């Protein structure tokens, strides 16, 4: 399950 | 026109993307944090009255990092001493502030180390959970009447969620639902008695001499899950010397037949509730619409008010059955289900009739119902232009399914293709948040005239600094595969020359119902690797990706790590035919599911790849929680799908890892994808002769998001790529 | 062809040895293709004791064998399960060589923690689930002694983690008696000892990771409590109580916290105990004589001997062991001169003063044998090299009639010598460890002959002529007015005209010796042979076998002098004509790991990269027996300041100017993962870039066959990269 | 402190 997609 | 988007510009975020957050206290007013104070904005004309002044913050802890206005606007709450638990869980101290008297509440404060709190939807009642137990504070300057008394740490949860519900079932911490007028107080109880315990060490400060060991009731795959109980407390008989009156609404016998999950709660009316249960395989959910019996205080179900949703090809919904949206009365609701062609659309259900009638159809998928009123219904879908990577706001008429409009398609149809909205309490106004593919544009609109009203945030600030800096360019296109078209994106370098061979990076998520290819504005890590490093970073949404149809999404069922991994190897292969790609310099990198795919891609014997960072990867699906892994992979029993559980492990691909380079990044304090998975990957790599590299991030979760470690993980990752690209 | 890393990882060039087993004073035992042979030293004849292929129905296979002294039975250890440094559980049987069968009645438990025969007879004595038993006869049952055993709580007869490592140096807390009357034991109580809790992941077939718990006492924490008992194994019947007497330490040590050092058996009516204080600068020996009238092991102030050290701590690690005669009225011990030079001191059992039988500018390494006529000891007096070791023989009647029985046998091939004197010191076996190919020679104390030399490593020498091998140069540099020792694995065909890279292999721990004269096919032999990298070693302030002034220099200030004079030593090597001033590294493990990380953080600039394996980060992270012996107590009263003034995480901003490997195993019982992972956390919090590598469920040694290969291969890549070597 | 398994 993904990160906190802060990209 | 010579500076680049340097890595320091990402890790230090020297280019801010301003936002505009607002919360509707009514149907035409909202609040906003302007320059540290709270203004009672109006939506009609824009005239803004001051709600709470700034510098009013003092002597209330070190800070104040959240606020919650009582719906009657008589009172307001201050959330300070924030303490992150898991993803949505957190403890904090709370204060209540008189708005008319303009004082602070001193008698009967809110206990230190609170877990959750909420006002009633109307009035200023107060339900909260402290030490795994529900309390009620009907008025703020009064004492609370304790409700539950069974709360035990890592055993009983009353009003909140254990780890697995917070993560894979609820996507929040709270297990409370006040009724419309606040009569009833619905809530859930969770008994993690027999749930096994993941154990990982935690080191804390330099000061501490003996590391804490953290224990979490984490139900891994095919192991004993927790138990669920749902209650409806009647807050009318709550006196000090009177019993806590309550009823237990239960799943019907079709779900009660075995293990189950409570995956959703919807209050309909003050005397009607909508509960949504689902079996442990998750290919069967049902809804139990329950009416309050005034004589007996029951919540009686009925076969007629029970609607079933199954999936003969995989799981129900996206990550759970879609929640239902009831009319103001309650004799019908609109819910997003899949049709016969395998496309998630809105169906209209008579509350007391079986069959539903579809009200949207097409080769597109409906994202979500955003608001509903008697005349019109508001939803969001990627139908416009036919591209699944976009989002636009739609309005359909109830009586006439033909008349359907788009509120957001041709507004700024170049700057604005990814839209999200939050309506007023009665859908008289709406904020249209425009996310990409240009600079974001937060625009307030009126339901009646569909006009600009006022622009809330245009991000003119970012434009100025960002025209003196060379920036990349997304290329969303498509390639044909398996007789179908799947999307791809490439964040190309500035001044792109289609003759120079360029090094490749493959940013991968490739999860069930995933989207890497989107029209969203994101100053990303790749935005550096393109602007300052001249690396094309791509993204592909193959078999497994969602919002493209159940036939595509439900292609990985009972075979995780197969089709999505091979589909990402084929898609890179088709990029190494274009003359602008240095096929002898192709990379791959992944976080969470990405790390899995990245590692399974590196260990497939491809030849397409040469290096590969894997951050926080899953190495074996039995090592991950039950809800997620059983929604797709099934059960690890030899009579279900263990055979595929045993060949979906990255450790089974270790021999094919010495043909590539590999960077195993993982956090020692990962409560999601535990250190276990990366660690046992190391063991089989070590035990096989594979040379690789590693980097543990001490006391960091599944995000490795502390400031000095977020910088480090991308500083240590750039070097790997650079030295693998001989850059 | 050179000596490749593969040649080292797979050990293709074997170094054969010769292991003995002295049963009498003229007979020993050997092993030949899985065959137990009995050798008669006096002549040269050899009679078999047990044939190969006899091994069967023994679980899997045998990994040790223990012929009872009476040679009637024999133990077959199998099902070996390692624990810590010397701790291991096993399953044992017994073989009656006379009856030519295996005892199947009253069998030995599985998971036996420790066993031992009696000094004479077949009186078997074992420990199982922390509890002692006595099986006087192989076909008879077990008379239980203790009933108070409890895992991680009460330890009867075996040792806990901190005793087994930094005090006793074995799993064994069982000491029989010469004639088989008294079974002395020890009881340890890690009750209030804090528990360290690291994770273990084991095989893939474990859905959830176990978490190990060890009663580990760190610096300043609560320590285990010892009680010393002695059991009269004469009154041992099923329907009778067990007789025992607790000898509590003298009151000069029982005043506070204390440790028990060693248990030496003089006569059957005379036990000799060694008790030390928590500070380890106050040791006392209590010799206790039996009393048939009372049944008590009584002691008196006449049989008490104190040994302290104002210059630092007592001895080298644990204090020196007492060597008692047969008359029992006088013993010999290695205590330190007033000049700070440890030699053999003749002590009278009832007389407080002493008389030194040896003295000089060297140091006696250890006493090896005592006969009614002579006294044998090993020393570094030969050629005045502290890095050497040779066997001597002083005479009790004349303290000026000492003779070196090994010095000049082959003074080129043999400068490192070990021993194994016979039961009655009739025949000794010498062990040539270096600097030549190891030589294993049998000797006679009387005629001083070489009799039957066993090993010469003929297999090694033949193979090593078809290979290019580096050279070892030992020499001395002058720091602070004194002459310290250094060593260099100079690469093959060394030419001073070319500028070479350096690897400062470092230990420099308390009482250390990296500058020795031993033959070691190491990692350095690869680095020098193939990759042509000069690997040096230095033994500056803090090392042993050289002078207590040198040893007790780093006392109460770890991370200072040992680190600093490593910097000056490499700078002096860099002023030599064959050292790339830009290509110098430092690599370490354990104390070499701590120093390497302090050296690299020193901003010296001499070093560019640097590997560290299981490194000490902060000293408040290690067991108190060790850390308090040198560093003291982590309290403001004792030495809090110098504890914080030495953490590696203080010297972090300087890490930005160097490369740094931080290798560590996850399941470290010793230098816990805690240290490496907290050093990392400070490095990340500074912006220092560094590489790391964890080793899954690897101990402090990272010694599983595929992880050992990995750690030297991975370090080789970091090293060649930093040295820009193809 | 304390060296690896001897050498
Ligand atoms: C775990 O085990 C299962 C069971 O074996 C395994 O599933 C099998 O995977 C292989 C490899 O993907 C499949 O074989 C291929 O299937 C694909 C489509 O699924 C086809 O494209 C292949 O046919 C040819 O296609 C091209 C011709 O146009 C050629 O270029 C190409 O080289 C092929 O020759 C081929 O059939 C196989 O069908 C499945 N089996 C099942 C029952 O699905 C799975 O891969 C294993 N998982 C892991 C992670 O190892
Ligand atoms: C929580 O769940 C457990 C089982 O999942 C319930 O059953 C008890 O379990 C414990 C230990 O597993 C036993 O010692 C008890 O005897 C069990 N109960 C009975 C009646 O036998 C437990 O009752 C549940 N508790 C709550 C508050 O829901
Ligand atoms: C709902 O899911 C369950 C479990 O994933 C399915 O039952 C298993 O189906 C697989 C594949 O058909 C079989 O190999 C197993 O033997 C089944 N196990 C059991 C216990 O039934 C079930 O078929 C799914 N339901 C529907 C309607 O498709
Ligand atoms: C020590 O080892 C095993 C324990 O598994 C025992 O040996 C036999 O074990 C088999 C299981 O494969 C059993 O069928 C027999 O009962 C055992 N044989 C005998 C002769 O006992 C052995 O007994 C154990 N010894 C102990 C516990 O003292
Ligand atoms: C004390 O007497 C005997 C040992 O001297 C104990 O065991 C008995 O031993 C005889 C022969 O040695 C056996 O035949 C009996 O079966 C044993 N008796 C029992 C009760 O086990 C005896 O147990 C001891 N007495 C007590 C009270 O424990
Ligand atoms: C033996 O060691 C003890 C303990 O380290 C020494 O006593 C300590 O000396 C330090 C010197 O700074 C003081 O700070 C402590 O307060 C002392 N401890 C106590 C309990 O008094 C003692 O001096 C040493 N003895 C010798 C002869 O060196
Ligand atoms: C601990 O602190 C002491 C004193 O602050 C340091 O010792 C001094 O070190 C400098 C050079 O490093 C010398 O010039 C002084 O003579 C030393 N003083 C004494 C009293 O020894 C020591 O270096 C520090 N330890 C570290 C940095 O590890
Ligand atoms: C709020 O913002 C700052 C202080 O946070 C200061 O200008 C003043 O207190 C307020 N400004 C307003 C109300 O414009
Ligand atoms: C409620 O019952 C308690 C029982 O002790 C009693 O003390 C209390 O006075 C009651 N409440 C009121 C308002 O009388
Ligand atoms: C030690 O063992 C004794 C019995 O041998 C017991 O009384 C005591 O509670 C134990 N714990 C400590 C800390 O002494």
């Amino acid at each position: 399950i993904l990160a906190p997609p802060e990209r | 026109s010579r500076r680049t988007y340097t890595l320091t510009d990402y890790l230090k975020s020297t280019f801010r993307v301003k936002f505009y957050t607002l919360q509707w206290i009514s149907d035409h007013e909202y609040l906003y944090k302007q320059e540290n104070n709270i203004l009672l904005f109006n939506a009609e004309y824009g005239n803004s009255s001051i709600f709470l002044e700034n510098s009013t913050f003092d002597e209330l802890g070190y800070s104040t990092n959240d606020y919650s206005v009582s719906p009657d606007r008589q009172f307001i709450l201050f959330e300070y001493n924030y303490v992150k638990q898991w993803r949505h869980s957190y403890t904090a101290s709370y204060d209540i502030y008189d708005l008319n008297k303009r004082q602070l509440i001193t008698e009967e404060r809110i206990p230190n180390n609170t877990q959750w709190i909420t006002w009633s939807p109307v009035g200023h009642k107060l339900a909260y959970v402290w030490n795994n137990d529900i309390y009620v504070k009907n008025e703020p300057n009064l004492s609370s009447q304790r409700i539950t008394w069974t709360g035990k740490e890592n055993v009983i949860y009353n009003g909140v969620t254990d780890w697995v519900y917070e993560e894979e079932v609820f996507s929040a911490y709270s297990a409370l639902w006040w009724s419309p007028n606040g009569t009833f107080l619905a809530y859930a109880q969770f008994n993690d008695t027999e749930v096994p315990l993941i154990e990982y060490s935690f080191y804390s400060d330099e000061s501490l001499q003996y590391p804490k060991t953290v224990r979490i009731p984490y139900p891994k795959a095919g192991a004993e899950n927790p138990t669920v109980k749902f209650f409806v407390v009647d807050t009318r008989t709550l006196s000090p010397n009177a019993s806590v009156t309550s009823y237990q609404i239960v799943p019907p016998a079709s779900v009660l037949i075995g293990d189950h999950y409570l995956c959703g709660v919807t209050w309909v009316t003050e005397e009607r509730i909508s509960l949504q249960w689902i079996r442990r395989a998750q290919n069967y959910s049902i809804i139990d619409i329950c009416d309050y019996d005034e004589s007996t205080g029951r919540w009686i179900s009925s076969v007629a008010r029970q609607h079933i949703e199954i999936s003969t090809t995989g799981w129900v919904g996206r990550f759970r059955p879609a929640e239902p949206h009831f009319t103001s009365d309650g004799n019908s609701f609109y819910k997003i289900i899949s049709n016969e062609e395998g496309y998630k659309h809105i169906c209209h259900f008579q509350t007391d009739k079986s069959n539903c009638t579809f009200i949207t159809k097409g080769a597109w998928e409906v994202i979500g119902i955003e608001a509903l009123t008697s005349d019109y219904l508001y939803y969001i879908s990627n139908e416009h232009k036919g591209m699944p990577g976009g989002r636009n706001l739609y309005r359909i008429q109830l009586n006439d399914y033909t008349k359907v409009t788009c509120l957001s398609c041709e507004l700024n149809p170049e700057r604005c293709q990814y839209y999200s909205a939050s309506f007023s309490n009665k859908a008289k106004y709406y904020q249209l948040r425009c996310f990409g593919p240009g600079l974001p544009l937060y625009t307030l609109h009126s339901s009646s005239s569909d006009k600009e009203l006022r622009v809330l945030e245009d991000n003119s600030a970012l434009d100025k600094m960002l025209q003196d800096v060379q920036m990349p360019s997304k290329k969303l296109d498509v390639i044909n595969l398996h007789g179908t078209k799947f999307w791809y994106q490439m964040i190309l370098p500035p001044h792109f020359d289609k003759s120079k061979k360029y090094p490749l990076l493959i940013e991968v998520y490739a999860g069930p119902c995933s989207q890497k290819v989107d029209t969203v504005f994101r100053l990303s890590w790749a935005t550096y690797l393109a602007s300052t490093e001249n690396i094309i970073v791509a993204s592909f949404d193959g078999r497994g990706s969602g919002y493209q149809g159940d036939k595509i999404m439900h292609a990985i069922n009972r075979r995780l790590g197969t089709f999505e991994v091979e589909d990402q190897i084929e898609a890179t292969r088709q990029f190494s035919k274009m003359g602008f790609v240095d096929d002898k310099r192709i990379a791959i990198w992944g976080w969470s599911y990405g790390g899995y795919v990245t590692s399974m891609v590196l260990g497939a014997g491809s030849g397409v790849f040469k290096c590969g960072i894997a951050v926080a990867p899953v190495s074996k699906w039995e090592y991950y929680d039950s809800v997620y892994t059983e929604r797709y992979m099934g059960l690890p029993t030899p009579e279900d799908n263990l055979d595929y559980y045993r060949n979906s492990t990255v450790m089974s691909r270790a021999e094919n890892f010495k043909q590539v380079e590999y960077l195993l990044i993982h956090g020692t304090a990962d409560d999601n994808v535990h250190f276990q998975q990366s660690a046992q990957l190391s063991k089989a790599l070590v035990d096989a002769g594979v040379d690789f590299q590693t980097m543990w991030y001490t006391d960091e979760d599944h995000g490795i998001a502390s400031n000095m470690a977020h910088q480090h993980i991308y500083t240590h990752m750039s070097h790997f790529l650079k030295q693998c690209f001989s850059l």
